[PDB]
RNA sequence: CUCUAACUAUAAAAAUCUCUCUUCUC
């Protein structure tokens, strides 16, 4: 199937990586705004955007 | 990981279509008598299943028996001896703790007593109880420790013997399980040492069972229904 | 009771290839006991959460198909003399088994603790590295 | 020269006690000179409370939690991060870290 | 012109291993053509690609040159494969290069044939390869018998008799292979008289040499004499050798010295 | 002048180095 789903940031919780140019949020999706997950985003974001996820369960976990 | 060197040393089918469901009945001294499903391969006549399914043990939440969350960190293990059909009765074979619950009594700065005795009941059924106890800081003990000295501790573990002793030979696991379910013997073992040292959270953890006459099928049947 | 035909979800989680075990109440009846390596390529990979979700993915599709709606889970660490501490996959497999429609019922550790008995694997100095 | 008055070990007045292992290298350490942290957690995180709240019968459920002393040699307490080395005039407080959370 | 994989879908299997010609690399991994099957590329990941630790992409890789390969995962809508190296045991990869060996023999006989007649390798498969690998499960195995048995293409449509023609000429000109059964007889008589037994035995092991099985007695030496034959089913060449040994046996023992058995008939 | 709560969790490899050292008083 396509599980394609989308989840608006509503906070991010800084840059994590060792190359130090991923940074780690937290977003809640379109549907069911009380379920939020923590993601990692490789690319400049901010409060109010829209990413893209092909999974659900996965949870961020801090890179080192 | 498919990586496998092969050192052996396709007639497949679905086992699921060969197997069906039996009940747990639980002994009437629980309320909550259905206990759940069992999975078991199809009744064959050289191999008949009900020799299979007796000696099984299952192990059931002691809430999940009697409604109520009091006894949620208790936990009993039930034995599959007599087969009714799409329909099989259990009798009590053990009962234990909840590790969670021991490791949160478990604490420092409090000596822990256990008391071990193995005893006959008033059948020929031969049991062995663990009764486990924390002595208390009073409600006025400034003194940040709760130890309790050796004499006390092996007077604790005396009298909680003699007391094993006494309501363990007194009556059968019938009845000695009627009386574990409101654990009138923790509040009996708690109120004897009062005197002696406070003895918080008194216990009675991992019944256990040694030995078993011969079928005892009146009683069993009794027990049931 | 609503007739939910009960399991024991039955986790284990090593600090390699977690496991993902149910079985019936009694527990001498074994379905559905597809693992962490099961499904993960990197031969390494078996501990990562990832592994762990996909084991527990396949579990809940095939006892759904049993007919199994809810399960009791009994994590297990690797126990024994080693570490026994919870594996980092189980808990991802935990939260995948919830996830998958199965309804949850009396979660328990069941590691094997011992008594310090039957001395360490490592030597005195242990492992250096 | 002396670093410590109390030699790390946290003896005196014994000569010897019972070594413990290492839960990481598995370093047979006297069981005082084995710095011990009581890990007492969720069986599930805070991550998955309201999945599994919201898909458990038994409502309400006690969620019950999990205990383990951890018993680190002093190499791995080191690098595993559980203690810092610290000031010579620091090394005389014995207290706890200051209560991370009232 | 080399198309028409040989096996049974353009497409791969599942966990089918694989046997492939590097081509380039990127910075993700490895786009490699495929040379068991028909031309399609696999991705190889840097990750998946060393036992070793990876330290030389190019003194691994060998751009140009052919290997083993182990498929993971595949696409069954558009065509993707991935595929892995470090994942290939000791032992796997004797077979790996032995069912190389012979479909490339078999390619390279088809495509011999596809050139000469000028047709596309797909249409010459499709009247020869998989009804014959249907038959036998093996090609050359059914390439073999043909060279020893005929009717091996017998039922099958071939586009033109020319074509099933030359390729009998080809195959019996290139794949021509017989097994040299050795043995050595130590002749330990001490009797009065045994040139003329040895001569008697001679003729009863000689004259016993068929049309296709000539068995010869060589001799190298005075108590080790060698016996010879060419085998072509080499299923019958030990029990011809065996008859040898009971008939110089019968000779000997009656004559007074003895004969013993230092090497059995055997390939 | 009145209180006992929150929590995790990485260990790839890295050997060696030759000169030559020079005052402080109003
Ligand atoms: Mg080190
Ligand atoms: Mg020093
Ligand atoms: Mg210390
Ligand atoms: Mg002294
Ligand atoms: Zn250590």
């Amino acid at each position: 199937k396509t599980p394609v789903t989308l989840a608006k940031v509503i906070k991010v919780l800084g840059r994590t990586g060792s190359r130090g140019g991923v940074t780690q949020v937290r977003v809640e999706f379109l549907e069911d705004t009380t379920r939020t997950i923590v993601r990692n985003v490789k690319g400049p974001v901010r409060e109010g955007d829209i990413l893209v996820l092909m999974e659900s369960e996965r949870e961020a976990r801090r890179l080192r | 990981a498919v990586g496998k060197n092969k050192r052996l040393s396709k007639r497949v089918v679905d086992p699921f279509t060969r197997k069906e469901w039996y009940d747990i009945k639980a002994p009437s001294t629980f309320e909550n008598r259905n206990v759940g499903k069992t999975l078991v391969n199809k009744s064959v006549g050289l191999k008949n299943a009900s020799d299979s399914l007796k000696g099984r043990v299952v192990e059931v939440c002691l809430a999940d028996l009697q409604g109520s969350e009091d006894h949620s960190f208790r936990k009993v293990k039930l034995r599959v001896d007599e087969v009714q059909g799409k329909n099989l009765l259990t009798n009590f074979h053990g009962m234990d703790f909840t590790t969670d619950k021991l490791r949160s009594m478990v604490r420092k700065w409090q000596t822990l007593i256990e008391a071990n005795v193995t005893v006959k009941t008033s059948d020929d059924y031969v049991l062995r109880i663990f009764a486990i106890a924390f002595t208390r800081k009073q409600a006025n003990q400034v003194k940040r420790t709760s130890y309790a000295q050796s004499s006390h501790i092996r007077q604790i573990r005396k009298v909680i013997s003699e007391i094993l002793t006494r309501e363990v030979q007194n009556s059968t696991l019938a009845q000695l399980t009627s009386k574990l379910i409101p654990e009138v013997i923790n509040k009996e073992i708690e109120n004897a040492t009062k005197d002696i040292f406070p003895l918080q959270n008194v216990h009675i953890r991992k019944v256990k069972l040694l030995k078993q006459p011969k079928f005892d099928l009146g009683s069993l049947l009794s027990l049931h229904g | 009771d609503n007739s939910q035909v009960f399991g024991v979800a039955r986790i284990f989680a090593s600090f390699n290839d977690t496991f993902v075990h149910v079985t019936d109440l009694s527990g001498r009846e074994t379905i559905a006991r597809v693992t962490g390596g099961m499904k993960v390529k990197a031969d390494r990979d078996e501990s990562s959460p990832y592994a762990a979700m996909l084991a527990a993915q396949d579990v809940a599709a095939k006892c759904k198909e049993v007919g199994i709606t809810a399960v009791h889970i009994k994590i297990r660490a690797t126990g024994g003399t080693r570490s026994k501490t919870p594996g980092p996959g189980g808990q991802a497999a935990l939260r995948a088994l919830a996830r998958s429609g199965l309804r949850i019922g009396r979660i328990e550790d069941v590691t094997p603790v011992p008594s310090d008995s039957t001395r360490k694997k490592g030597g005195r100095r242990g492992r250096r590295l | 020269p002396k670093k410590r008055a109390s030699n790390g070990r946290n003896k005196k007045g014994r000569g010897h006690v019972k070594p413990v292992r290492c839960v990481n290298c598995s370093r047979s350490v006297p069981k005082d000179k084995a710095i011990k942290r009581m890990a007492i957690r969720n069986i599930v995180e805070a991550a998955a409370i309201r999945d599994l709240s919201e898909a458990s019968v038994y409502a309400e459920y006690a969620l019950p939690k999990t205990y383990n002393k951890l018993h680190y040699c002093i190499s791995c307490a080191i690098h595993a991060r559980i203690v810092r080395v610290r000031s010579r005039t620091d090394r005389r407080i014995r207290a706890p870290p200051q209560r991370p959370r009232f | 012109t080399s198309h028409c994989r040989f096996y049974e879908n353009k497409y791969p299997e599942i966990d089918d291993i694989v046997m492939v010609n590097v081509q380039q690399i990127a910075e993700m991994g490895a786009y490699v053509k495929l040379l068991e099957y028909d031309n399609i590329e696999g991705m190889i990941l840097l990750s998946e690609l060393s036992r070793r630790r990876i330290r030389s992409i190019q003194k691994l890789i060998r751009v140009g040159k052919n290997d083993v390969a182990v498929v993971l995962r595949v696409d069954k809508e558009k065509g993707y494969i991935d595929l892995s190296k470090r994942r290939v045991s000791s032992e796997d990869i004797i077979k790996c290069e032995e069912k190389y060996q012979k479909s490339k023999t078999v390619h390279s006989i088809l495509r011999y044939c596809a050139e000469k007649f000028q047709i596309p390798l797909e249409e010459l498969y499709k009247t020869i390869a998989w009804p014959l690998s249907r038959k036998f499960g093996h090609a050359y195995e059914a390439f073999k018998l043909s060279i020893i048995d005929e009717t091996v293409w017998e039922g099958i449509e071939p586009p033109s008799k020319d074509v099933l023609d030359e390729l009998k000429n080809y195959i019996s000109k290139r794949l021509t292979p017989a097994v040299k059964i050795r043995a050595d007889v130590e002749v330990s008589c001490f009797s009065y008289e045994g040139i003329d037994a040895i001569k008697d035995a001679l003729k009863s092991a000689e004259d016993m040499s068929t049309e296709q099985m000539q068995v010869k007695v060589k001799l190298v030496a005075a108590p080790l004499y060698v016996l010879t034959t060419q085998a072509l089913d080499k299923q019958k060449g030990i029990e011809q050798l065996e008859s040898a040994i009971e008939k110089i046996t019968e000779v000997i023992t009656k004559y007074g010295g003895v004969c013993n058995i230092t090497m059995p008939p055997k390939a």
